[PDB]
């Protein structure tokens, strides 16, 4: 029955890869949560921030990063795995730009990095980088895309996705919002993300506890929403 | 060719001809020797074209890597260092002279030159190519300090015009770029515009 | 906040005796919004009983209708506040002897009250008034 | 207790945690205590070094290294681990200088060293570097930064942090200090008293204090506290520790 | 067995120790004692030679690596010998490329770097040899003790090996003269140290002791039964 | 028997490698997929149903083409399927470069079988938890193959693996005839998906690709909706 949960390369009875699920549970171990919402021409990423003390530099503890000048990234899990995976993603995107002469589409970036994680989970020489990824960007003739990658190398596009400790409830809230079939304008997308986080956390957070990134068609650059604009957005949400 | 780049207070202006030939036959008369390496750092290429483009893409990848890791645009010094090491490591096989012009917030407008063999140096005017052996006296006689954007434009126009009319390896058009805090301005001189 | 509203109660009452709905509704909306954000105990009760009292004495039912549907549509409302509002409307609808007003008001008390609350016995009192109707 | 899962660093837990890095956490918390504070125009470092035997010479097992001319090196954990990590960091800084031709930013060096220490965290044939180290620098055109990187691989930015058996203790008494304004002259005093109060005298006695700093006070150059300022800091300590 | 945490160097104890490293540390406690002293301008290494049988020669414990730097081993013969050839090769490489003697501190730093790799990486056993390093450089004599935990210490003196605590406490009693002593004085101090290590029934005979002395102008020279004879003629009698 | 269900290089005293059987058990737990070879062409389909409609169905495709006339579907792991697609594309294109002629599907199946059985050669690397369905048309003949995690490859007039594969196989053997037409083949395939679909297939809930004399093409959502309506 059990005892096959020791090696990444060992198939259990019923063909169940325990250690991969162990890594998926390790994703949650970071204790944080993150959600991504996409509109007609925008894609908003928001994540929670926990600070044990004022003693840390808040400018360096950002949980969302930028893969290329128009491709942004957010992720959760173990932070060391997080930074290693963003380093690998940036390396792969730069290699793609070098070899093929044009910017990496979000779907292809997710596909290649998921292939890397698959090769990690296929051979027993690697711990399969137990951190989940969400990538955002804009592509011509297809519009904005939001893609998610996991340590198993399973990648998929999302109209809206979530991660962290509150994965299931955040996904249920996302489904409840998307079943209403509304256009989700940029401010509306951002507010849906903030409301999802606040309700699934039941905290009604101060604006200093969230980092937000957004990519739009008119602003293809991955803009990290600064304190001024996140304050505007979420205190407007408060009054709205 | 004639790639002369000169910096001014606020940035650097860089110009080039548009002549590329395989022997006595002009292969392409629309050549651009100014390849944008980043948002506010450019380059000027002389010598074998394939080597210049290859190293241009390589350093584009490298300083894109650096700029995306630091979340901060690269300094001119780092870029010029990349061209220097790339040139030296292939200096036995590299026939290419590069001028690294550009502006950065750290210091401002900087001109770095890596001629044949790989001198990583900086100076006021960086003239390069087979057409750089003619206007050297012309620039030394017309060198003054602190040309404004208009005065820098006229310096470029006249200097590359003498190179154009005097040298047979410089032909076609004249391409200019102005890099500053406001951004990068790229302009082209053709027709009656060139003196 | 509670100081603003408690020195405002004389000021806002002497302002209310003029009717002038728009501006007072706006200021009470702002203060109720900030107190909903801050989760305050007595200022929220005073301000909501104040707005409901002002609508009822000023004799508009569309305005109190708007108050009900705003802070039902608006979020982060204290449940005791909604309860006090509907129970005050109850004690402001059973004593009135105007048939169209009474029927419209019980219609509003019916459509606001999704999510029944501990005061649903007092709402049972008004639904028995509706039973009489 | 996780038996059957913590024999290697490539095996997760049923709760989803690598116990090797947690054991490295435990080892670091079972190590000496080092504090650092970034002043207005530089950063300072402080090491509590236990003289296990008076037979040891002063300056033995020097713990406040300097990875680069403008970058220091404070570290807690295993001295062999500390030296190996320092050596790889120094080679990384030298390679950065050789390839890119200018000084390495503290954040970029921290990212590279965190990636390298992670590369020893997730393999099975190697073991994570069970030592926590400090990165400090001062650049006239960049500023001052401080970073703590533990064997877990996380390189977070701390204004001034501590690592060792008095992590929470040093947090409590470094929180009361106001930090962002005064410079090294008014920060060395606080560092000295903090280090001299966190140490336990009834148990684990026989310690000495060594200090180092980087900043424009030495032209952005990391060096140990000068002997005059060192004895002045010790004098302020003995006056303040009463 | 709760000690499944000491079968390889690459696993940590639940309490955060590498028990294999600790066993390597205790390994050099098995070898014979060896104590070193250093003067203003002279550093001495004195060791207690041991023999498999009295019908065979005593095991050499003082090794010459270069004219200015000398080492003393206590532990495995194989690991110590390998470290000695590594030392000789590095000292020669320094003399060849820089034409200057290898600094004592630099030599010990490269020793630590070399011996940390077995401690960190699976494969080679940790170097379980306690090395006493005595040399001369710009700031004078140095005594470096490289513990088999891939750690080293700058020490006024150290005794490593069997019953070395007696010599340690002897030197702890007798700091106050080490700095200002000349050759004969420091030699007799070291001999008294070993005599403290040696039990009552045994004494420091000619075949029993090995003495290595280095200094500013005097190269690292090792003395033997006939060579230690003048130095032991000035030796006093055991205070028994 | 337990001491031998842990490595891929040790023979069980009675039978064979148990890790291969466990990889097969992983395969049988995947998404159901049915392939049918008609007289004039082949059809293979699968179910793309997943919770959280938030998921972008167009983002990933379970049916992919290898060349202008070769397509494949899987059942089991996703990322392993992607890796198999990559290796198959590389191998087929190497054959094309060497021979300047479209790769025969039999050789493609043989080569992909060799590459997947390569992962079964030694320990430390798990076998692919994916079984392949290969559709192809060449020399006036529609070919349908199955590739195994064990590296075994065999032909199939019409088969179905994945979840509830036994019932689907019984349905196929109670439905399939040697004179089946392409459109009727698609009808039978969608019916096979249906009898264990569990939740009212939509146009995007399933994914079907088709190959014929005109090469291989994955059916667009519009044609899928039309066929679903025709079957009703």
């Amino acid at each position: 029955s059990a005892g096959f949960d020791r090696h990444i390369t060992i198939f259990s009875p019923e063909g169940r890869l325990y250690q991969v699920e162990y890594a998926f549970k390790a994703i949650n171990q970071g204790g944080l949560t993150s959600v991504a919402v996409r509109g007609k021409d925008c894609a908003v990423i928001v994540t929670q921030k926990k600070v044990p003390d004022k003693l840390l530099d808040s400018s360096t503890v950002t949980h969302l990063f930028k893969i290329t000048e128009n491709i942004g990234c957010v992720m959760t899990g173990m932070t060391a795995d997080s930074r290693s995976q963003v380093q690998r993603a940036r390396y792969e995107a730069a290699n793609w730009k070098y070899k093929y002469g044009y910017e990496i589409p979000v779907d292809m970036l997710c596909k290649r990095i998921a292939d890397i994680s698959q090769v990690y989970t296929q051979n027993a020489e690697m711990r399969p980088l137990g951190c989940c990824m969400i990538l955002i960007g804009i592509d011509e003739e297809q519009g904005p895309q939001v893609y998610k990658c996991d340590p198993a190398g399973y990648y998929c596009g999302f109209k809206a996705t979530a991660a962290g400790v509150k994965q299931t409830e955040s996904t249920s809230f996302l489904e409840k919002k998307v079943k209403k079939k509304f256009d989700w304008t940029f401010e509306q997308t951002v507010e849906t993300a903030i409301t999802c986080l606040s309700t699934v956390l039941s905290i009604d957070f101060k604006p200093s506890e969230i980092e937000v990134g957004v990519v739009t068609v008119e602003n293809p650059k991955f803009r990290i929403l600064t304190e001024a604009e996140i304050d505007a957005h979420l205190v407007a949400l408060a009054e709205r | 060719t004639t790639i002369m780049a000169v910096q001014f207070d606020g940035g650097v202006v860089l110009g080039a001809d548009s002549r590329t030939t395989t022997g006595s036959y002009i292969a392409n008369r629309v050549t651009d020797k100014l390849t944008p390496i980043h948002d506010r750092i450019f380059c000027c290429r002389s010598g074998s074209a394939a080597d210049t483009q290859a190293v241009a893409d390589a350093v584009t990848y490298q300083l894109g890597f650096h700029s995306i890791e630091l979340n901060e645009p690269p300094l001119v010094h780092t870029a010029a260092s990349l061209f220097k090491e790339m040139c030296y490591r292939y200096r036995e096989d590299l026939m290419a002279g590069i001028i690294i012009a550009g502006w950065d917030p750290q210091e401002g407008g900087q001109v770095y030159s890596v001629p044949m063999g790989g001198m990583m140096v900086r100076q006021s005017f960086a003239i390069g190519g087979s057409g750089s052996s003619y206007i050297y006296g012309y620039v030394d006689a017309t060198y003054r300090e602190g040309m404004t954007k208009e005065e820098c434009l006229q310096f470029t126009a006249n200097a590359l015009a003498l190179a154009m009319e005097r040298d047979g390896s410089s032909g076609g058009v004249i391409r200019l770029a102005a890099i500053a805090e406001s951004g990068v301005e790229r302009q082209v001189l053709l027709g009656d515009q060139i003196p | 906040y509670s100081a603003t509203v408690d020195q405002r109660l004389p000021e806002c009452a002497k302002l209310a005796k003029e009717g002038r709905l728009q501006e007072v509704i706006e200021t009470l909306l702002s203060l109720e919004k900030q107190t909903r954000t801050a989760s305050d105990m007595v200022s929220t009760s005073r301000i909501l009983v104040a707005v409901v009292k002002m609508c009822y004495e000023a004799k508009e039912w569309d305005l109190l209708n708007e108050n009900i549907m705003l802070l039902s549509k608006r979020r982060s409302q204290l449940k005791q506040a909604v309860a006090k509002m509907v129970q005050q409307c109850c004690t402001y609808v059973e004593e009135i002897t105007d048939l169209p007003i009474k029927l419209r008001l019980i219609d509003t008390l019916r459509m606001v009250t999704e999510g029944k609350i501990y005061v649903e016995i007092e709402r049972a009192r008004l639904t028995k008034t509706l039973a009489t109707i | 207790i996780g038996t059957g899962y913590d024999l290697s660093a490539s095996t997760f837990s049923p709760d989803g945690r690598v116990f090797q890095v947690e054991y490295a956490m435990k080892a670091v918390e079972n190590s000496s205590t080092a504090i650092g504070i970034r002043c207005k125009d530089g950063v300072v470092f402080g090491v509590e070094k236990l003289v296990l035997s008076k037979l040891y010479e002063e300056g033995s097992n020097k713990r406040l290294f300097n990875v680069d001319r403008h970058v220091g090196m404070a570290v807690a954990g295993l001295l062999a681990d500390a030296r190996s990590l320092a050596d790889i960091a120094r080679e990384e800084a030298s390679n950065f200088r050789s390839n890119f031709g200018y000084n390495i930013p503290l954040k970029h060096l921290a990212d590279r060293v965190a990636m390298y220490v992670h590369a020893y965290t997730l393999y099975s044939a190697v073991r994570p570097f069970g030592c926590s180290f400090m990165l400090g620098s001062y650049s006239v055109n960049d500023g001052a930064q401080l970073y703590m990187i533990d064997p877990s691989g996380v390189s977070y930015g701390y204004w001034g942090c501590a690592i060792g058996k008095a992590r929470q203790a040093a947090k409590t008494e470094i929180e009361k200090l106001q930090m962002k304004e005064m410079t090294c002259r008014d920060i060395v005093k606080e560092v000295a008293k903090i280090i001299y109060i966190v140490h336990d005298e009834v148990k684990d006695k026989a310690f000495e204090l060594e200090l180092s700093w980087v900043g424009e006070l030495t032209n952005g150059r990391h060096e140990i506290v000068p002997k005059d300022i060192r004895e002045e800091a010790e004098k302020y300590a003995k006056e303040s520790l009463k | 067995f709760r000690n499944q945490y000491d079968n390889d160097v690459t696993v940590w104890s639940p309490q955060g120790r590498i028990h294999q490293i600790e066993y390597a540390m205790e390994a050099v406690k098995q070898g014979s004692a060896t104590v070193g002293l250093k003067s203003k301008t002279h550093a001495v290494l004195v060791a207690l030679k041991r023999a498999q049988s009295e019908l065979a020669a005593h095991q050499k414990k003082i090794l010459h690596v270069d004219n200015h730097i000398g080492i003393s081993i206590a532990g495995l013969t194989a690991d110590a010998r390998l470290l000695c050839n590594f030392m000789r090769q590095e000292c020669l490489d320094s003399r060849f490329v820089f034409d200057r003697p290898l600094p004592v501190s630099r030599l010990v730093s490269l020793i630590g770097s070399k011996t940390q790799i077995p401690t960190q990486r699976y494969g080679r056993r940790p170097y379980g040899v306690g090395l006493l390093i005595a040399g001369y450089d710009d700031m004078g004599p140095h005594i470096f003790q490289t513990c088999p935990s891939a750690n080293y210490f700058d020490c006024r003196a150290m005794s490593i090996g069997a019953r070395s605590q007696s010599a340690r406490t002897y030197l702890e009693r007798h700091m106050s003269e080490f700095m200002e002593c000349n050759l004969n004085e420091l030699v007799k101090h070291g001999l008294r140290a070993l005599r403290e290590t040696l039990p009552a029934e045994q004494d420091l005979t000619t075949k029993n002791v090995s003495i290595g002395i280095v200094g500013k102008d005097l190269e690292f020279t090792i003395y033997d039964d006939d060579d230690v004879s003048p130095f032991l003629e000035g030796l006093e009698e055991r205070p028994q | 028997e337990r001491g031998y269900s842990f490595s891929l290089t040790t023979f069980s005293p009675s039978g064979k490698l148990v890790q291969i059987e466990y990889a097969l058990a992983a395969v049988a737990g995947g998404a159901p997929s049915v392939g049918i070879k008609a007289a004039n062409g082949v059809v293979l389909a699968t179910e793309k149903k997943q919770k959280s409609i938030l998921y972008d169905e167009r983002s990933v495709h379970k049916v992919e083409p290898i060349t202008k006339h070769i397509g494949l579907v899987y059942s089991g792991m996703g990322p392993d399927y992607r890796v198999l697609v990559h290796r198959a594309r590389k191998l087929a294109q190497q054959y094309y470069l060497v021979y300047q002629e479209p790769i025969p599907t039999a050789q493609l199946v043989q080569r992909v079988a060799s590459v997947m059985q390569e992962y079964t050669q030694s320990g430390g690397v798990r076998p692919f938890g994916v079984s392949l369905l290969i559709c192809g048309w060449n020399e006036g003949r529609p070919y349908l193959f199955q590739s195994d995690p064990s590296g075994a490859y065999f032909a199939w007039k019409a088969t179905a693996m994945g979840k509830n594969y036994v019932n689907g196989k019984t349905f196929l053997e109670k439905r399939y005839n040697e004179d089946l037409e392409l459109e009727d083949a698609i009808h039978t395939a969608i019916l096979t998906l249906k009898e264990s679909f569990e939740g009212q297939m939509t146009e995007d809930n399933i994914e079907v690709g088709i190959c014929n004399e005109a090469g291989f093409r994955r059916l667009t959502p519009t044609e899928v909706k039309d066929y679903l309506a025709a079957i009703a």
